[PDB]
C-alpha cells in the first residue's frame, strides 16, 4: 500500500505547488501593474497644467 | 549502527519524497522490539503522517530503520512523539545534495586511504635501504677512527666481518678478546661476553660518548 | 496497519496540502492589492509634485 498512499499524495502536491505558483504570478503582476496604472496618471496630469499655462 | 548513521545508498524517490516542500521524510532509529511498536503507532505521533509509509527500508542487527513520510509543519511535532515511545530519530531528508555528499564522503575516503597505503608501502621499503647502507658507513667510520685512536700507527689495519651463526656470538666474542686481547691492554683486559643493552647502567654499552666496560681491542658487535 | 486506518488518513493528508497552499496563495495576492495601491499612489504623488 506504500507506492498507493504517496501517489496520491505526488499528485495533490504538484497541483497544491501550482496553485502556489499562480498566486506569485498575480502578485509580480500587480507591482508592474502598480507602474503601468501611475504612469497613465502622471502625463493626463501634465498636459492638463499645461493647458492651464498656455490660456494664461 | 545508528546513532550518527543517515543512509543515502539505499534512495528511492517514493520511500523517500521531497520534490516541492509540502512532504519530507523523517527516518526513525527503532530497536527490534519496538519494531511492532512502530508499525502500531506511526500513524499516531502526528497529524497528517502519510498512511502505509512505515516499512523497513534497511535492517541491522540492534536496530531496524524504518521511513515515514509526512507533512513539514508536522516533523516536530512526530519527533518529540517519538522520542516518548522510546525511539530515536535520526534526522535525513532527500535533499539531492545532501544524498551526494555523504555517499561522496564514503568514496573519497577509500581513494585517500588507498592511494596513501601503495606509496608508503613503497616509500619504506625505499627508506629501508638508504638507511641500511648509511647504519653500515658510520660503523665502518667508526671503528676506522676508533682503531686509529687505541692501537696509534700504523694507519693500515688488518679489517673483517665475520659472520657468526646464529646462538655462537657469545662463544665468538670470548676467543678474539683472548687472542688479541693482550695489544690492546695487559692488564686493561677481562674476559667478556655478548652483548647486553641497557639503561639501568651505561656499563656495557660499547661506546666512546658515554661510560662503558672498556673491551681489549676494537670489536662491535652487529645484532640483525 | 490495517486498511481501514490508511484510506482514512488517505483522505486526511491530501485535505491538507490543498488547504495550506490554497491559504498561502490567499495571502499572496491579497498583499498583491495593497502593494498595487501603495506603489501606484507613490509614483503618482512623487510626480505630480514635479509637475507642480
Amino acid at each position: 500500500s506504500q507506492k498507493n498512499g504517496i501517489a496520491t499524495l505526488l499528485q495533490a502536491e504538484k497541483e497544491a505547488h501550482e496553485i502556489v505558483s499562480k498566486a506569485r504570478k498575480y502578485r509580480q503582476d500587480k507591482l508592474k501593474q502598480a507602474k503601468t496604472d501611475a504612469a497613465k496618471e502622471i502625463d493626463s496630469y501634465k498636459i492638463q497644467k499645461d493647458k492651464e499655462l498656455k490660456e494664461f | 549502527d545508528l546513532s550518527v548513521r543517515s543512509l543515502h545508498d539505499i534512495v528511492k524517490p517514493e520511500d523517500f519524497v521531497l520534490n516541492s516542500e509540502h512532504l519530507t521524510t523523517v527516518l526513525v532509529a527503532v530497536p527490534k522490539s519496538l519494531k511492532s511498536d512502530f508499525e502500531k503507532s506511526y500513524e499516531t505521533l502526528s497529524k497528517n503522517v502519510v498512511p502505509a509509509s512505515a516499512s523497513v527500508i534497511a535492517e541491522d542487527a540492534e536496530y531496524v530503520l524504518f521511513n515515514v513520510h509526512l507533512f513539514k509543519k508536522n516533523v516536530q511535532e512526530f519527533t518529540t512523539a517519538a522520542r516518548e515511545k522510546k525511539f530515536i530519530p535520526r534526522e535525513f531528508n532527500y535533499s539531492e545534495e545532501l544524498i551526494d555528499q555523504l555517499k561522496k564522503e564514503h568514496d573519497s575516503a577509500a581513494s585517500l586511504e588507498q592511494s596513501l597505503r601503495v606509496q608508503l608501502v613503497r616509500l619504506a621499503k625505499t627508506a629501508y635501504v638508504d638507511v641500511f647502507i648509511n647504519w653500515f658507513h658510520i660503523k665502518a667510520l667508526r671503528v676506522y677512527v676508533e682503531s686509529v685512536l687505541r692501537y696509534g700507527l700504523p694507519p693500515h689495519f688488518n679489517i673483517k666481518i665475520i659472520a657468526v651463526p646464529p646462538k655462537n656470538l657469545s662463544k665468538c666474542k670470548s676467543e678474539l678478546i683472548d687472542a688479541f686481547g693482550f695489544l690492546g691492554g695487559n692488564a686493561f683486559m677481562k674476559d667478556k661476553k655478548g652483548k647486553i643493552n641497557k639503561q639501568d647502567t651505561s656499563l656495557h654499552q660499547y661506546a666512546s660518548l658515554v661510560d662503558t666496560e672498556y673491551e681489549p681491542f676494537v670489536m662491535y658487535i652487529i645484532n640483525l | 496497519l490495517t486498511p481501514n486506518q490508511v484510506n482514512d488518513e488517505l483522505n486526511k493528508m491530501q485535505a491538507f496540502i490543498r488547504k495550506e497552499a490554497e491559504e498561502k496563495a490567499k495571502e499572496i495576492q491579497l498583499k498583491a492589492d495593497q502593494e498595487y495601491e501603495i506603489e501606484k499612489t507613490n509614483i503618482v504623488r512623487n510626480e505630480t509634485n514635479n509637475i507642480d
